[PDB]
């Protein structure tokens, strides 16, 4: 069905560096 | 035949609204300049994705609002370990 999410670290992270 | 009573009050509209919901744990804040973003393209087919893992969850309207929070919640305070991932 579904696994590890790797994208989902990567939109984070967009949003993480800006406010 | 039958059903569990999940298109009750689910609806097509006020499904839509649960659907932002998702996205916003991602990106709460504002970000006109996201939209333009090639990253941005994923968010949205993922949030599809995701979404539609996240309803089917619900054997009701109910529980479908609630799993919702668990995963907003989640991710929302997950913002913040990511922002510590480089200080």
């Amino acid at each position: 069905g579904s696994g590890t999410d790797k994208e989902l670290s990567d939109l984070l992270d967009f949003s993480a560096m800006f406010s | 035949g039958v059903r569990k009573g999940w298109h009750e009050h689910v609806t097509q509209d006020l499904r839509s609204h649960l659907v932002h919901k998702l996205v916003q744990a991602i990106f709460p804040t504002p970000d006109p300049a996201a939209l333009k973003d090639r990253r941005m393209e994923n968010l949205v087919a993922y949030a599809k994705k995701v979404e539609g893992d996240m309803y089917e969850s619900a054997n009701s309207r109910d529980e479908y609002y609630h799993l919702l929070a668990e995963k907003i919640y989640k991710i929302q305070k997950e913002l913040e370990e990511k922002r510590r991932s480089r200080l």
